[PDB]
């Protein structure tokens, strides 16, 4: 005896699929949070862009 | 940092050979200035996946 459909929530979204991406979202915010703390300030420019641009990169990175 | 090599020059000034000397004497330190710039204090991330 198993579970059967795998979790549907419409024709074809699957609760895998949301799982995933909310844990992608939540993982990216906690990230974002521990790097306003760590660092003092981030300056508003490209250095400071690609500096939190940084944090995405590595999400996709783990997450692939 | 460093004292430098010391020579001698002595010159006729004045109907006289005056003695002279000099150096060189370097020092070190650090910079200081200030500018006013401008800060980031939030942020914002959208997520999309494409093909669902």
């Amino acid at each position: 005896e198993f579970l059967v459909e795998g979790s549907t929530l419409t024709q074809n979204v699957f609760l895998d699929e949301i799982h995933a991406t909310d844990w992608i979202i939540a993982r990216t915010e906690e990230e974002m949070l521990s790097l306003f703390l760590n660092n003092d300030r981030v300056p508003f420019t490209d250095q400071g862009m690609q500096q939190l641009a940084s944090v995405p990169r590595a999400i996709m990175q783990l997450a692939a | 940092h460093e004292v430098a090599q010391i020579n001698s020059i002595p010159e006729f000034l004045g109907e006289r050979w005056e003695k002279r000397a000099q150096t060189n004497i370097t020092l070190r330190g650090m910079s200081t200035d200030g500018f006013k710039v401008d800060v980031i204090e939030q942020h914002v991330i959208n997520v999309t996946g494409e093909r669902a």
